[PDB]
């Protein structure tokens, strides 16, 4: 049920893009983050994980002038609470 | 060689609902099972997208049921087949009717349900509206028991999964044991010169009371 | 049938193998190992052991070979065994030790090599001096159907989780006192200033 | 063999005893320790699990007098590490 708070963008790159999360009080083993053309079908959007504690992370080798798809996923033990996206273009 | 590439497909939905299943012995239970929802590519083309749906169960780690539907394949779906959606979106609802299932009460006036019904063979899987007699399927869709190729590959996923989970936690006990490490003796040197101050003042007191 | 919650794991390791098979050509890989012993679910007094060759590359790659005291007794007259049944793990691990240290300036060069000719794999501990071989020991391992396979990564799945949640409940633990020790660090920082502060009013009299 | 090289008896009690091993150098999830009288022929040996982030243990309710063969295991993510074994009486 959106795990992460809510969501902010901080960087200002052409090719990269730097994303911040806020810390749930629930137990969370590690978040995905996916990133991906908008409109895409989205199982290509190479999914990269990052661990639980962090709040924070960095996408890399994205093509300028493009509408990007970012979605945190926080994961439990044999579960995955609901996601929260935000979309941005560089 | 293998149709799916589940190595970088993408997991929208991972979470346990609450589930009917129907068997031929006539032994109705609720179970409580795992819906991972999976969009990918396959392996053999970059441009065959692929949505493939397992349901699983937390208590018995030998029951799954498999859907993979590609994209050509998804217009014998899309009509005769529940609700109009792309391919694009029908995660999206399908995720929904689901979620709707789980928050799902008797006083709900929707109260969607989700019935699995296993005959031999073939496994049926639909989302229905049952209200004032009503069984109305918003989605149905036809699952694959698992063999036991299938469900050993499963599991060989699942284990991969968990090790590197576990691997990542461990990494993160060792840097938080070196940032308690480092408190601590930061600890040390305050209270260290806590003890300095306290005894200067206390010095500088006798000193002005002479 | 053995009883895995009650069983010792004696050693548990990658070790240097060549494997030799008909459909595909001669390779060295490494391969793990797990030797257990312990006592049937039927009777508790029955002694069971049981071993297992997997592939952390390969989880699909399963050789089992599970023996009982008194077959044990064959396999004694049948392999020239000169020790009991509760001493042959160490002299086994003991071989697999002289293959994992294994070098080619070792003269008596301690290899490893299964072969597995369409379900019946032979797993051999050779010594080689010049070109004479003496396997010291050599045991019949049947592989892995896809359901013993299955119920084998059912079940080591079912460790990874259960040691990952001691890790996590310690990870959980030292994030804890890390809180505390931020807490006694704030509570000391602030006595420090709050005393300086007199201090300085002191020398205001 | 044996990973740490470092086990001993550290202190002793009539009922109880304290030992304490050394292996940080390698990644450890957690020890396995083994104590029980006889040396061989196990079948009533006591087992209990320890985190790899320790380096002491306290074994209690052991019998005065008596001798007792006590073993420590290391157990990584898809390995075992060598064991160490030491004999105490108590």
């Amino acid at each position: 049920s959106s795990v992460p708070t809510k969501l902010e963008v901080v960087a200002a790159t052409p090719t990269s893009l730097l994303i911040s999360w806020d810390a749930p009080a629930v137990t969370v083993v590690h978040y995905v983050i996916t990133y991906g053309e908008t409109g895409g079908y989205s199982g290509s959007f190479q999914k990269f994980k990052v661990p639980g504690s962090k709040s924070t992370a960095t996408i890399s080798g994205l093509k300028p002038g493009v509408d990007y798809t970012i979605t945190v996923y926080a994961y439990d033990w044999d579960s995955m609470y609901s996601p929260i996206s935000i979309n941005y273009r560089t | 060689q293998t149709g799916f590439d589940l190595s970088t497909a993408t997991t929208l939905f991972w979470r346990p609902v609450p589930v009917h299943v129907k068997q031929q012995d006539r032994e109705d239970v609720l179970e409580e099972l795992t819906f991972r929802i999976l969009t990918g590519v396959a392996k053999q083309n970059h441009n065959l997208r692929i949505l493939r749906i397992h349901i699983s169960s937390d208590s018995d780690l030998f029951f799954l049921h498999t859907l993979e539907v590609s994209e050509e394949d998804f217009q014998s779906l899309k009509n005769d087949q529940g609700i109009l959606v792309d391919f694009a979106s029908f995660p999206g609802k399908i995720i929904s009717l689901l979620e709707k299932c789980i928050l799902a009460q008797p006083g709900d006036s929707p109260r969607f349900q989700a019935v699995l019904t296993i005959r031999g063979g073939e496994s049926v899987f639909k989302i229905v509206e049952i209200n004032d007699e009503k069984q109305l399927p918003h989605i149905t869709l036809a699952f694959r028991p698992g063999n036991d190729s299938v469900v050993k590959q499963f599991l060989a996923f699942r284990l991969s999964e968990v090790k590197g989970t576990c691997h990542d936690l461990s990494d993160d006990l060792s840097r938080t044991r070196d940032d308690r490490d480092s408190m601590v003796a930061q600890l040390a040197q305050c209270r260290q010169q806590l003890a300095q101050l306290r005894e200067q003042y206390d010095k500088h007191l006798l000193e002005v009371q002479a």
